[PDB]
Protein backbone atom coordinates (compact mmCIF):
# COMPACT_ATOMS: atom_id res chain seq x y z
CA UNK A 1 0.00 0.00 0.00
CA UNK A 2 1.23 3.32 -1.07
CA UNK A 3 2.67 5.66 1.28
CA UNK A 4 4.44 3.70 4.30
CA UNK A 5 6.50 1.26 2.19
CA UNK A 6 9.89 3.15 2.67
CA UNK A 7 11.98 5.44 4.45
CA UNK A 8 13.63 7.65 1.54
CA UNK A 9 15.18 10.62 2.19
CA UNK A 10 16.91 13.72 -0.66
CA UNK A 11 16.11 12.09 -3.35
CA UNK A 12 15.20 14.18 -6.47
CA UNK A 13 13.40 12.43 -9.57
CA UNK A 14 12.35 14.33 -12.83
CA UNK A 15 9.98 13.30 -15.50
CA UNK A 16 8.02 14.41 -18.72
CA UNK A 17 4.83 14.54 -20.19
CA UNK A 18 4.27 11.53 -22.81
CA UNK A 19 3.01 13.97 -24.72
CA UNK A 20 6.16 15.91 -24.89
CA UNK A 21 8.82 13.47 -26.05
CA UNK A 22 9.27 10.85 -28.67
CA UNK A 23 7.78 7.63 -28.33
CA UNK A 24 10.96 5.80 -30.01
CA UNK A 25 13.98 8.33 -29.38
CA UNK A 26 17.20 6.74 -31.16
CA UNK A 27 15.39 3.35 -31.33
CA UNK A 28 17.77 1.58 -33.81
CA UNK A 29 20.47 3.41 -32.89
CA UNK A 30 20.46 2.98 -29.29
CA UNK A 31 18.60 -0.63 -29.30
CA UNK A 32 20.74 -2.81 -31.54
CA UNK A 33 24.24 -2.04 -29.69
CA UNK A 34 22.42 -2.36 -25.97
CA UNK A 35 20.60 -5.75 -27.77
CA UNK A 36 24.27 -6.94 -28.87
CA UNK A 37 25.58 -6.11 -25.44
CA UNK A 38 22.76 -8.00 -23.33
CA UNK A 39 23.53 -10.90 -25.87
CA UNK A 40 27.04 -11.20 -25.03
CA UNK A 41 26.44 -11.23 -21.20
CA UNK A 42 24.04 -14.05 -21.92
CA UNK A 43 25.19 -16.55 -24.63
CA UNK A 44 27.83 -18.20 -22.77
CA UNK A 45 25.43 -19.03 -19.65
CA UNK A 46 22.40 -19.92 -22.19
CA UNK A 47 23.81 -21.26 -25.30
CA UNK A 48 25.71 -23.99 -25.10
CA UNK A 49 23.68 -26.57 -23.13
CA UNK A 50 21.44 -26.25 -25.94
CA UNK A 51 24.08 -26.70 -28.25
CA UNK A 52 24.87 -30.07 -26.70
CA UNK A 53 21.66 -31.20 -26.62
CA UNK A 54 21.10 -30.67 -30.00
CA UNK A 55 24.15 -32.48 -30.64
CA UNK A 56 22.16 -35.66 -28.45
CA UNK A 57 19.64 -35.34 -30.19
CA UNK A 58 21.01 -35.39 -33.99
CA UNK A 59 23.38 -38.42 -32.36
CA UNK A 60 20.42 -40.13 -30.85
CA UNK A 61 18.51 -40.17 -34.35
CA UNK A 62 21.23 -41.35 -36.31
CA UNK A 63 21.98 -43.73 -33.72
CA UNK A 64 18.33 -45.10 -34.05
CA UNK A 65 18.97 -45.01 -38.02
CA UNK A 66 21.82 -46.97 -37.97
CA UNK A 67 20.25 -49.52 -35.70
CA UNK A 68 17.26 -49.92 -37.55
CA UNK A 69 19.99 -50.63 -41.12
CA UNK A 70 20.61 -54.61 -41.23
CA UNK A 71 24.24 -55.59 -39.98
CA UNK A 72 25.57 -57.74 -42.82
CA UNK B 1 -14.53 43.85 -17.15
CA UNK B 2 -15.25 41.89 -14.44
CA UNK B 3 -19.22 42.12 -15.18
CA UNK B 4 -18.85 40.60 -18.61
CA UNK B 5 -17.73 37.21 -17.28
CA UNK B 6 -20.55 34.85 -17.33
CA UNK B 7 -21.02 30.84 -16.34
CA UNK B 8 -20.85 30.30 -20.73
CA UNK B 9 -17.49 31.90 -21.05
CA UNK B 10 -16.03 31.09 -17.58
CA UNK B 11 -16.36 27.59 -18.74
CA UNK B 12 -15.17 27.88 -22.17
CA UNK B 13 -12.17 29.71 -21.13
CA UNK B 14 -11.65 26.79 -18.40
CA UNK B 15 -11.85 24.58 -21.50
CA UNK B 16 -8.93 26.30 -22.87
CA UNK B 17 -6.73 26.31 -20.14
CA UNK B 18 -7.25 23.21 -17.94
CA UNK B 19 -9.04 20.50 -19.87
CA UNK B 20 -6.49 17.66 -21.11
CA UNK B 21 -3.87 19.88 -20.47
CA UNK B 22 -0.40 18.56 -19.62
CA UNK B 23 0.55 20.29 -15.95
CA UNK B 24 3.42 20.72 -13.90
CA UNK B 25 3.78 18.67 -10.70
CA UNK B 26 6.30 19.57 -7.69
CA UNK B 27 6.62 17.75 -4.42
CA UNK B 28 8.22 18.18 -1.39
CA UNK B 29 8.38 16.28 1.63
CA UNK B 30 6.72 12.61 2.28
CA UNK B 31 5.10 12.56 -1.17
CA UNK B 32 4.98 8.75 -1.49
CA UNK B 33 1.04 8.79 -2.25
CA UNK B 34 1.29 11.48 -4.70
CA UNK B 35 0.49 9.98 -7.99
CA UNK B 36 2.66 9.03 -10.99
CA UNK B 37 2.64 11.91 -13.81
CA UNK B 38 0.30 9.16 -16.03
CA UNK B 39 -2.69 9.57 -13.27
CA UNK B 40 -2.53 13.12 -12.78
CA UNK B 41 -2.57 13.68 -16.87
CA UNK B 42 -5.41 11.29 -16.54
CA UNK B 43 -7.50 13.34 -14.10
CA UNK B 44 -7.17 16.31 -16.66
CA UNK B 45 -10.09 14.99 -18.44
CA UNK B 46 -13.28 13.25 -18.07
CA UNK B 47 -14.62 10.19 -19.25
CA UNK B 48 -18.29 11.44 -19.07
CA UNK B 49 -17.77 14.70 -21.09
C1 LIG C 1 17.39 -6.90 -34.20
C2 LIG C 1 16.37 -7.22 -33.13
C3 LIG C 1 15.59 -6.01 -32.63
C4 LIG C 1 16.49 -4.96 -32.00
C5 LIG C 1 15.74 -3.73 -31.59
O1 LIG C 1 15.52 -2.78 -32.29
O2 LIG C 1 15.33 -3.81 -30.32
C6 LIG C 1 14.56 -2.70 -29.81
C7 LIG C 1 14.33 -2.91 -28.34
C8 LIG C 1 15.63 -2.96 -27.58
O3 LIG C 1 15.39 -2.55 -26.22
P1 LIG C 1 15.92 -1.12 -25.73
O4 LIG C 1 15.86 -0.21 -26.89
O5 LIG C 1 17.21 -1.29 -25.02
O6 LIG C 1 14.80 -0.66 -24.70
C9 LIG C 1 13.60 -1.44 -24.56
C10 LIG C 1 13.42 -1.78 -23.11
O7 LIG C 1 14.62 -2.36 -22.62
C11 LIG C 1 12.27 -2.73 -22.86
O8 LIG C 1 11.05 -2.17 -23.41
P2 LIG C 1 10.27 -2.98 -24.54
O9 LIG C 1 9.85 -2.01 -25.58
O10 LIG C 1 11.10 -4.13 -24.93
O11 LIG C 1 8.97 -3.57 -23.82
C12 LIG C 1 9.09 -4.70 -22.93
C13 LIG C 1 8.54 -5.93 -23.61
C14 LIG C 1 7.26 -6.41 -22.97
O12 LIG C 1 6.97 -7.74 -23.46
C15 LIG C 1 5.69 -8.05 -23.65
O13 LIG C 1 4.78 -7.30 -23.44
C16 LIG C 1 5.54 -9.46 -24.15
C17 LIG C 1 5.32 -10.45 -23.02
C18 LIG C 1 5.52 -11.90 -23.41
C19 LIG C 1 4.43 -12.50 -24.26
C20 LIG C 1 4.60 -14.00 -24.44
C21 LIG C 1 3.52 -14.68 -25.27
C22 LIG C 1 3.70 -16.18 -25.37
C23 LIG C 1 5.08 -16.60 -25.82
C24 LIG C 1 5.25 -18.10 -26.01
C25 LIG C 1 6.62 -18.51 -26.51
O14 LIG C 1 8.25 -5.57 -24.99
C26 LIG C 1 8.48 -6.48 -25.94
O15 LIG C 1 8.84 -7.60 -25.71
C27 LIG C 1 8.23 -5.92 -27.30
C28 LIG C 1 7.03 -6.51 -28.02
C29 LIG C 1 6.91 -6.00 -29.45
C30 LIG C 1 5.72 -6.53 -30.21
C31 LIG C 1 5.73 -6.16 -31.68
C32 LIG C 1 5.85 -4.66 -31.94
C33 LIG C 1 5.92 -4.30 -33.41
O16 LIG C 1 13.68 -4.21 -28.21
C34 LIG C 1 12.35 -4.23 -28.25
O17 LIG C 1 11.66 -3.25 -28.29
C35 LIG C 1 11.83 -5.64 -28.27
C36 LIG C 1 11.14 -6.00 -29.58
C37 LIG C 1 12.07 -5.95 -30.78
C38 LIG C 1 11.40 -6.26 -32.10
Amino acid sequence: EFGNLARIRHVISYSLSPFEQRAFPSYFSKGIPNVLRRTRERILRVAPPFVVVYLIYTWGNQEFEQSKRKNP
Amino acid sequence: RIQEVDAQMLRDICSKYFYDQCPAVAGYGPIEQLPDYNRIRSGMFWLRF
